[PDB]
């Protein structure tokens, strides 16, 4: 029974809540980060390393709380994955300026001095900022191919890894449209060896019971193209079986004269029926998933019929080839060959049943990972580099200035050491051995020496290949800014019921 | 420790930012991955003494208070109250290798109980589960290929009974049902070689129902190739012997439709009254006449029908049936080739069924009967009708019969098979020790937990029974040494010689393959966890 | 690792799992709890048992058989339910030996506990179990005799048999008699087994001895006011026919009319529908109607002015065991006289025993049914009296059905004990000792069976002993003085099926409950 709502109250409360949301994400920063199975309370756990998923499905009812998670989604969606970094940056603000708002700091002098601190770095980080666009990346992609190295790096895949890597900087320069998540997919594929994995100009989705008519298609066909069809097509007495009748009779009818090598009707296709219907003498199918749709109508431009016998020009139009071949032992339902198969799939080929997570932990980096090193041309170290450096310009421009602004720059300098702090936990070293050495090393040796994850030990992480763009970095501290300052500007919390 | 940190302010006003942390509960990181693996240690530890032909059976009772007496470990564990996510989350491990396995079960969970408690007394020395992850994984790689080592394969084909008899007979010999040892072996055998698919396709459990009623002796348990259905005759006065029975596939009521919309029909003379009468009476009399239109001397109903069709069908001498559910009708159907008549206008002559042999049996003075049709020419369903001492006793044989199904379908799916009764794991222990021997200190200390751990099937062996784990360790890899061999591992039940071959102790090496792999990742990924915040 | 001292658990509110031995002990207390509530009523000298619910029913069983009383109990311990299930199992099977094989289970257990105790592990108990249940069964094979072949010898065993069974129950004053009426009512069925087709009367007032097995039956309804007294050589009619409240069963119909001449109309097509049921009901030339359902003042005026009885209220039960019995036939459309059938039947009359009337039916035609009259002096003295009917012309029936027989009443029981005895004296280890406590809790059996009269025990047991010893598989007490005895000249003799299936039962349900180890407890719901 304690009420505390009053401005400096509410602020520390808000700041609390703010540290309480960073706490329950601390962990999962990093390639090498840990998770945690949290059960939506229908019974279904999730398991999912990325901190931005974990904050969709976390829900906290705190105001602060949800206008910072709400600036973390925003980032979210912008630019890259730095949600992590971004709530981690603030609540460090937050968690920092508690000494100075429980004794009579006025908010006002925060909100300048973080201002002022914000222009300071993303000022500072330009001259420290490296464009290696022209160092051979469009052609002579060595050093492109390095970077898809270090998203896979220490593991004994890489004998496997240096052929994915390969595999998909040549598919970034065959589609280096600005690559998206959604522009590209994986589909699981059980057996096989690893090594065995391929690209495939279209999508895999192997035939259920319920998904294709009969085997033997025409794979070899001139222009088989995607019809969709929303009209049941599957199998008082003389008024509606004979109507059943008369409608399967005039369907087949309808089948057999669009000619369309692939057919999809909305009912599902029984496969008890094969020998039923085998007899339409074309590939026919059912029930398709809204994502091999969305895959299709932008490779070659899939159709869709409404009527009872709607025909259209693209049942049969002009898509290059079929591929429908045995996959380990199961035939699957390949829709490729199109003029603008503007989505490669990487075929899971493995030995291993629960390898979907590591591969997608180890698939979708290596594409954003080189996406985002094309996109942008400066780049600083990584690991916390950049961050030491930031925190070491701060703190020695904090005793330049003569006024209150000094504490509050130095507050957040000191604020900008978790990176390193963070990564360094989740790869389970000690933590204040490694940030002395890569404090000291920074501040008086080099200016780009990051965090090692595989050595675990101070090394130039400019030299280790670990990139970032700074155009990305610049925006997301910005960000982070700004979701301090916004948080800090809260003095009173009006509910006001209607009840 | 108690109540978190006990300041309620930094100066001394009042204050308060946790609600009412006294009766909560805050975990964080180590203490956590304590709580994750002490749950690992109570369903292992509960598991553990079901396991090896000296493995006894449990009793576990929900809140409803069923009486369950299992001795399949997925079986014991699928009811049981269930409190602790990672205790779920080792569940449903169980289940997902009982579903794409059906053997092992027992195996997974103690392996992973003991991988999880090494893993503890690791953490107690402060190391980060990463590198136990790493280590682990690297086990699981040399474990495979280990057994890659002595693999061996078998026969796949349809009339092999013989080496499929040896190890269901290894299979169930743990279980309470080696009484009638051969005999169920080759029960089993005659039930999964009576239908069966070799296009490398499985066999629909919806189409094979296999039950039992209390009664009779062990040994008269057999093989009943027909549908079987707990429901009597009509009418009790009619003769309950029926033969060239042509199964009549009724699925409505008796009763005149009616729509459901909402209508209403006004009577306001005689002549109204007098002709719903003679409607009501003729479309009886054209029900009736239908049904004798084929002349089918068997009619399953759905629903049941009044006493005046009953005294119509047994004026008529046509055999019938009521109470009938939906699914036994669909069996029904689907086992006799016939089709579905949803109403009156829909009883044609190419929509009825047929049976073999129909046959009812009953034990005496029991006041309930049964009716059983058998001999299908072209069944679609198989079954086992067991007798025994009471209830749980046939339960026991239905999860025995279950679990030697489950074997054979891996002997049938995958040729490759090996021989374990501690043979193989102790192979993998001195494989994983060798690797330790050759590994970098860091993650030789996770080789050697992961061997010791692994060590632990011997260990529940040994104390179902209570012969001595370690100079039976001391022999069988002196044993091994001397030669290689998959089958040098532990005489249970006193044989006179370490050799599973002698004693024909088969298991399929699919399955203790996935055993390994599935224990391995589960146990990394549960060390991927070190986070409770319980309100 | 267990949870005896362990600073954490995994429970539920109120939920407490206990561990393997006090689980043992647990499951075994109710098992013995089981087995001392069905004890104390075997042998000729069983003492009955009284049921009090603990609600506020109360309800309340007088009977000296275990398996009924063993129906109505709570159960709390699994095992007590295993037992009741084993015993149930039994009674489904045959009708005696149900409560012999209960108490063998729980001595069993009760040996099982103490070789726990004795620091044995439950697998080596099962399989000298095992070997033992087998040399038992062996022995057991070894003086079983079967005499069904001869028609007269086959009734002298009835006789014995059914003897040995009505002993052991509160009949035994008038057991010659009522042995007698239970080999008359089983040759009566002609060795069929439908026990629905027998039929015996709760009716209060007169002595046990007046019973007797009458030929025809008797009716419990009521004769109508108009209708007729006493008709004679009538013909059996049975119906299903409703004749009550007569509506068509569309009820999308209703009456909206705009004069009441209309429902005058329509209710003399009632009354007028009605005297044409009549009319069909008494064209297919009838004197005696049996009905399912109740009959209102019409019909039954109609029937009074047709003279034709009327008999309403009889369930689907009796009415079959009629036909079945007569030849009479189950109607509901009275538009086919010629395809209805109807019995044969010759009395029917009015008896008057005590204050009560009571329809009195003679004159059978197929005798294919059973009814004995019982002179009952209370309720549950009856109830009594019907159950030990039951059983007796359940194991005649059964031995009907094998013809096998031996000699029990502990010869049997001592013959066991010394074929193991002898096989745990050519054997060495622990197995050994298991079945010695298994044949000692087998001789522990006839320990309750004589101290039901107080008798002596380790007197009797040796003097079975040397009896055996010179081959003497005959030799077994005698209630009446307490000395050894020719069971086949005693008259004491048990059917070989039925005791064979209790052994092994018994041995089954043992091995059953020896392999649970572990018992745990979900939270309780109360
Ligand atoms: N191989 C590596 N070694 C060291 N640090 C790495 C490596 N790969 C990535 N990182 C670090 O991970 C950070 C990015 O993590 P981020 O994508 O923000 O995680 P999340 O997606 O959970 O927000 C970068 O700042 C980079 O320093
Ligand atoms: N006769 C036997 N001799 C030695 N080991 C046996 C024997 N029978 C079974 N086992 C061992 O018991 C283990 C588990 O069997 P069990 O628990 O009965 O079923 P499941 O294999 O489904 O767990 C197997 O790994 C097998 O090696
Ligand atoms: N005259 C007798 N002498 C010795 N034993 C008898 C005699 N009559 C019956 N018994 C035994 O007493 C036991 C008790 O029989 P009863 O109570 O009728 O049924 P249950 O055997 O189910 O208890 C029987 O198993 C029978 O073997």
């Amino acid at each position: 029974g304690t009420d505390s709502s009053q401005g400096i109250p509410q602020l520390v409360s808000n700041i609390s809540a703010c540290q309480v949301i960073a706490e329950a994400v601390r962990t999962t920063l990093g390639p090498r980060g840990m998770d945690k199975l949290i059960v939506d309370g229908r019974g279904k756990a999730t398991i999912s390393n990325d901190g931005a998923t974990i904050l969709k499905l976390l829900d906290v009812v705190h105001p602060a709380a949800k206008t910072l998670v709400d600036i973390a989604k925003s980032q979210d969606a912008e630019v890259g994955d730095g949600t992590t970094s971004v709530t981690l940056l603030a609540a460090e603000f937050l968690k920092q300026v508690k000494p100075y708002v429980e004794e009579g700091l006025h908010p006002q002098i925060i909100i300048r001095a973080f201002r002022t601190a914000t222009q300071l770095a993303v000022n500072k980080i330009k001259e420290i900022a490296v464009t290696v666009k022209k160092a051979d990346k469009v052609e002579q992609r060595k050093l492109l191919e390095k970077c898809a190295m270090t998203a896979l790096s220490s593991k004994l895949i890489s004998q496997q890894k240096a052929f994915f890597a390969k595999m998909v900087v040549d598919a970034v320069m065959m589609l280096d449209d600005l690559l998206q998540l959604k522009m590209i997919g994986i589909k699981k594929v059980q057996g096989g060896a690893l090594e065995d994995s391929q690209l495939v100009a279209g999508v895999a989705f192997k035939k259920t019971f319920s998904y294709a008519g009969f085997e033997m298609q025409p794979k070899k066909y001139h222009n088989p193209k995607i019809a969709l069809l929303n009209v049941e097509l599957e199998l008082d007495y003389q008024a509606i079986v004979d109507a059943e009748w008369n409608i399967l009779y005039d369907k087949l009818e309808k089948i057999h004269h669009s000619g369309a090598k692939v057919v999809l009707s909305k009912l599902p296709i029984g496969d008890v029926a094969t020998q039923y219907f085998a007899d339409r003498d074309m590939f026919c199918a059912g029930r398709v998933p809204e994502e091999d749709l969305k895959r299709t109508m932008m490779a070659c431009g899939g159709s869709i019929q409404t009527s009872v016998n709607a025909l259209s020009a693209d049942v049969l139009g002009r898509c290059q080839v079929f591929e429908e071949t045995q996959i380990g032992g199961e035939r699957y339902n390949f829709f490729t060959g199109c003029p603008k198969a503007k989505t490669c799939t990487f075929i899971l080929r493995g030995g291993a049943e629960q390898f979907m997570e590591e591969t997608e932990r180890s698939l979708h980096d290596a594409i954003m990972i080189v996406r985002r090193a094309i996109k942008n041309d400066s780049v600083v170290a990584g690991g916390g580099a950049i961050e030491m450096e930031l925190s070491k310009y701060l703190r020695d421009y904090s005793r330049t200035i003569p006024g209150k602004q000094q504490l509050l720059i130095g507050a957040y300098a000191k604020a900008l050491e978790i990176i390193p702090r963070q990564l360094c936990d989740n790869a389970g070293f000690d933590a204040t051995n490694i940030l002395n050495k890569l404090r000291a090393r920074h501040a008086q040796g080099g200016t780009w020496y990051g965090v090692d994850i595989n050595n675990e030990d101070i090394a130039d992480n400019f030299e280790a290949f670990v990139w970032e763009p700074a155009m990305v970095r610049i925006n997301a501290l910005t960000a982070a800014s700004e979701a301090a300052c916004l948080i800090v500007s809260v003095d009173e919390t009006i509910k006001n019921p209607r009840s | 420790a108690s109540m978190g940190t006990l300041a309620f302010d930094e100066y001394g006003r009042p204050f308060l930012i946790i609600k009412d942390q006294d009766r909560k509960s805050r975990l964080m990181g180590l203490e956590a991955l304590k709580s994750h693996i002490m749950a690992a240690k109570a369903v292992a530890n509960t598991m553990r003494t079901s396991l090896g032909p000296n493995g006894l059976d449990k009793m576990m009772v929900d809140k409803d208070g069923d009486v369950t007496v299992t001795n399949d470990g997925a079986t014991i564990l699928s009811m049981m109250d269930v409190d602790h996510q990672i205790a779920k989350l080792m569940v449903e491990l169980s289940k997902s290798q009982d579903d794409e396995i059906g053997d092992g079960t027992t195996g997974v969970v103690v392996l992973a109980g003991a991988l999880l408690e090494e893993a503890e007394q690791l953490l107690d020395r402060g190391i980060h589960p990463i590198r136990i992850a790493d280590g682990y994984e690297q086990a699981a790689r040399v474990a495979i290929e280990h057994l890659d080592k002595i693999s061996d394969s078998v026969l796949v084909d349809i009339k092999d009974t013989e080496p499929l008899i040896q190890t269901a007979k290894t299979t169930l010999g743990s279980k309470v049902v080696n009484s009638c040892h051969r005999q169920m072996a080759e029960i089993a055998v005659n039930a999964v070689l009576t239908v069966a698919d070799m296009e490398r396709r499985d066999v629909d459990f919806e189409l094979i129902k296999v039950e039992g009623k209390v009664g009779g002796r062990l040994e008269d348990t057999k093989l009943i190739k027909g549908v079987i259905v707990d429901k009597d005759f009509s009418h009790p006065q009619m003769p309950k012997k029926v033969e060239d029975a042509k199964i009549a596939i009724l699925t409505c009521p008796f009763e005149p439709p009616k729509p459901k919309t909402k209508h209403k029909l006004d009577v306001t003379s005689v002549e109204d009254y007098k002709a719903l009468q003679k409607y009501e009476k003729e479309k009886f009399e054209e029900m009736i006449q239908q049904i004798k239109e084929t002349g089918a001397n068997l009619a399953i109903c759905q629903w049941g029908f009044d006493d005046e069709a009953n005294h119509l069908l047994l004026q008529n001498n046509l055999p019938a049936v009521r109470w009938v559910g939906g699914p036994e009708i669909e069996l029904i159907a689907i086992a006799t080739g016939g089709r579905i008549v949803p109403r009156f206008s829909e009883l044609t002559a190419e929509k009825l069924g047929f049976a073999g042999l129909v046959q009812e049996i009953s034990f005496g003075t029991t006041k309930d009967k049964m009716l059983v049709i058998e001999q299908c020419k072209n069944s679609r369903a198989v079954t086992i009708f067991i007798r025994g001492g009471n209830k749980m006793i046939i339960e026991e044989a239905k999860r025995s019969l279950h679990d030697a199904l489950c074997v054979i379908r891996n002997l049938i799916r995958d040729n490759r098979v090996v021989y374990g009764g501690g043979a193989a794991e102790i192979s993998c222990a001195l494989a994983v020790s060798q690797e330790a021997d050759k590994c970098p200190t860091l993650e030789q200390y996770a080789m050697r937990a992961f061997a010791d751990a692994l060590e632990v099937i011997p260990m529940a062996l040994s104390e179902n029974s209570g012969m001595n784990p370690i100079q039976t360790m001391t022999e069988v890899r002196a044993r091994q040494v001397k030669e290689m061999n998959p089958a040098l591992g532990i005489d249970c039940l006193h044989k006179g010689t370490n050799d599973m071959k002698q004693q024909h102790v088969i298991e399929t090496l699919i399955g203790k393959k996935q055993q390994i792999s599935l224990a391995t990742q589960m146990v990394r990924m549960i060390l991927k966890i070190d986070d409770i915040r319980k309100p | 690792a267990s949870l005896s001292l362990a600073p954490v658990n995994i429970f539920k509110a109120g939920a407490d799992e206990e561990r393997a031995e006090t689980a043992r002990l647990t499951s075994f207390i109710g098992a013995i709890a089981i087995g001392d509530l069905v004890k104390s009523t075997l042998g000729p000298k069983g003492m009955d048992k009284i049921l009090l619910s603990s609600g506020r029913d109360a309800s309340l069983m007088v009977t000296n058989d275990g398996a009924t009383i063993l129906k109505n109990i709570g159960v709390d311990n699994p095992a007590a339910k295993v037992l009741v299930d084993m015993s149930r199992v039994q009674d489904d099977e045959v009708g005696d030996g149900t409560t012999s094989v209960t108490v063998l289970a729980a001595e069993l257990l009760r040996e099982a506990e103490s070789l726990i105790a004795k620091k044995i592990h439950p697998q080596t108990i099962i399989a000298g179990w095992r070997e033992a249940t087998k040399a038992a069964r062996e022995a057991l094979l070894s003086s079983a005799v079967d005499h069904g072949s001869d028609e007269v010898k086959f009734r002298q065993d009835l006789m014995n048999i059914a003897g040995t069974t009505l002993s052991s129950k509160l009949l035994t004053h008038h057991k010659d008699h009522f042995t007698k009426l239970a080999v008359e009512a089983v040759l009566r069925l002609k060795g069929s087994g439908n026990l629905e087709a027998i039929h015996i009367i709760k009716k209060l007032g007169g002595s046990l001895a007046d019973s007797y097995l009458d030929e025809g039956f008797l009716l419990d309804k009521k004769i109508g006011v108009n209708q007729p007294k006493r008709i004679e050589n009538a013909k059996i009619l049975i119906a299903n026919t409703g004749m009550d409240t007569d509506k068509i069963k569309i009820f999308g119909s209703r009456v909206r009319v705009d004069s009441t001449a209309k429902v005058a109309e329509i209710e003399h097509a009632e009354k007028e529908k009605m005297k044409e049921k009549v009319e069909r009901i008494l064209k297919h030339g009838i004197n005696c109607f049996i009905n399912r359902q109740l009959i209102y003042n019409y019909p039954e005026q109609l029937f009074g002015a047709a003279g034709v009885m009327a008999i309403e209220h009889a369930d689907f039960a009796g009415v079959e065991r009629l036909a079945l019995v007569t030849g009479g036939e189950i109607a509901s459309t009275f538009d086919h006289p010629e395809l209805v059938k109807l019995g044969s039947c010759k009395l029917i009359e009015e008896v008057m025993i005590g204050e009560d009337k009571l329809i009195h039916f003679s004159g059978v035609a197929l005798g294919e049914a059973c009814t004995i009259v019982l002179r009952g002096a209370t309720q549950q003295i009856l109830d009594e009296a019907e159950r030990s009917l039951h059983d007796a012309l359940c194991v005649l029936a059964q031995t009907v059905k094998d013809s096998r027989t031996v000699y029990g009443g502990g010869c049997s029981e001592m013959l066991m004990a010394h074929a193991v005895t002898q096989l745990a004296n050519r054997t060495p280890g622990k197995e050994a000792v298991a079945m010695e406590s298994y044949a000692k809790a087998l001789r522990m059996l006839p320990t309750i069976i004589a101290d039901n009269a107080g008798y002596d025990s380790a007197d009797l047991v040796a003097q079975l002993r040397a009896a055996h010893s010179e081959g003497n598989t005959t030799a077994g007490l005698d209630m009446r003085e307490g000395t050894i005895g020719d069971m086949a000249i005693l008259g004491i003799t048990e059917s070989f099926q039925v005791k064979r299936q209790v052994l092994l039962s018994a041995a089954e349900a043992a091995e059953v409950i020896l392999r649970v180890d572990n018992i745990i407890k979900a939270a309780p719901r109360k």
